[PDB]
């Protein structure tokens, strides 16, 4: 044999993820997509019983 | 005079039939071991069409007290009864208005079932810890349409208050 032109060894392949942030759809992420309803309901009832 | 109270009758009658859509069935969905629906009482899958109830309440004491609380619809079934309270007293109130004043008790036992109804509706929220039914926006549009309501019975309430203070003078 010659002497190794091009060194090499063993690496990690992985996905390779990108940065999907979407838009709208991030900001209701932290509490819920369902708690905000009842809060717009319980507003809309606290104003009935102040009015 | 007489439209805005038929209004309100039929806003308290669609209200009520809503109300009894929401008790009947299709409140909830929820994916099983394929999706499934519930209506607070019995669950129905997507073998397929085969229901029972499956409102078993078994397998700290506020864990147990909520699980009560969320076992056999307590508090909306109380709360439709109420409304059906409030409609019969509204119906009683519209003909012979004899006293001046059953309006108002009706009115407010109308709110307080409205508010009863959202805290029953808060304890099914809380007990189903997937997607949602159809029933359950029926009955949040049922509360939006009882709490219109409420505002249009006291309007209408404190308008004739004032008519009965200005011709009282």
């Amino acid at each position: 044999f010659s002497k190794p032109f091009m060194s090499l060894g063993i690496s990690i392949m992985i996905k390779k993820p990108q940065k999907s942030k979407p838009g709208v759809f991030s900001f209701l992420d932290p509490l819920a997509y369902e708690i905000w309803m009842c809060i717009v309901f319980a507003y809309i009832g606290v104003s009935v019983v102040l009015f | 005079r007489g439209v805005q109270m038929l209004l309100t009758t039929v806003g308290a009658f669609a209200a009520f039939s809503l109300m009894t859509i929401a008790v009947g069935t299709d409140y909830w969905l929820y994916s099983r071991g394929v999706m499934t629906h519930s209506g607070l009482w019995r669950t129905c899958c997507l073998f397929k069409g085969l229901c029972k109830q499956i409102d078993h309440f078994p397998e700290d004491t506020a864990e147990y007290f909520l699980r009560a609380v969320r076992a056999s619809s307590i508090f909306p079934i109380l709360s439709v009864i109420l409304l059906f309270m409030g409609g019969l007293c509204i119906a009683a109130s519209e003909f012979y208005k004899t006293r001046h004043n059953i309006i108002l008790s009706a009115g407010i036992f109308f709110v307080s079932a409205g508010l009863s109804n959202i805290i029953g509706i808060i304890v099914y929220i809380s007990a189903n810890a997937y997607s949602y039914g159809w029933s359950f926006y029926f009955g949040a549009l049922s509360f939006i349409i009882a709490e219109m309501v409420g505002v249009l019975a006291v309007h209408m309430f404190i308008d004739r208050h004032k008519q009965l203070r200005a011709t009282a003078r």
